[PDB]
């Protein structure tokens, strides 16, 4: 399994 | 504000991560999770220290921090 990171308003942001 | 990251856990144990804001209502985090899992958001309860996530709760109000984790179970 790779990793999965969603953002909930590209996945490496912060801001 | 700078988003915070979740890690939402599945019955199956898997892992999918979720960036948000502390404001941010976490029915649109339930919604997305509900739709990449194929299954109606209603059918499914989101605990965050066993406590139900509900729509507009957001981080801030249930204290989250980076790295927190979401348990997602049967309704
Ligand atoms: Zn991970
Ligand atoms: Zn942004
Ligand atoms: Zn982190």
């Amino acid at each position: 399994a790779e990793e999965r990171v969603v953002v909930i308003s590209n996945s490496s942001s912060r801001y | 504000g700078e988003y915070i990251k979740l890690k939402v856990i599945g019955q199956d144990s898997s892992e999918i991560h979720f960036k948000v804001k502390m404001t941010t209502h976490l029915k649109k985090l339930k919604e997305s999770y509900a739709q990449r899992q194929g299954v109606p958001m209603n059918s499914l309860r989101f605990l965050f220290e066993g406590q139900r996530i509900a729509d507009n709760h957001t981080p801030k109000e249930l204290g989250m921090e980076e790295e927190d984790v979401i348990e997602v179970y049967q309704e």
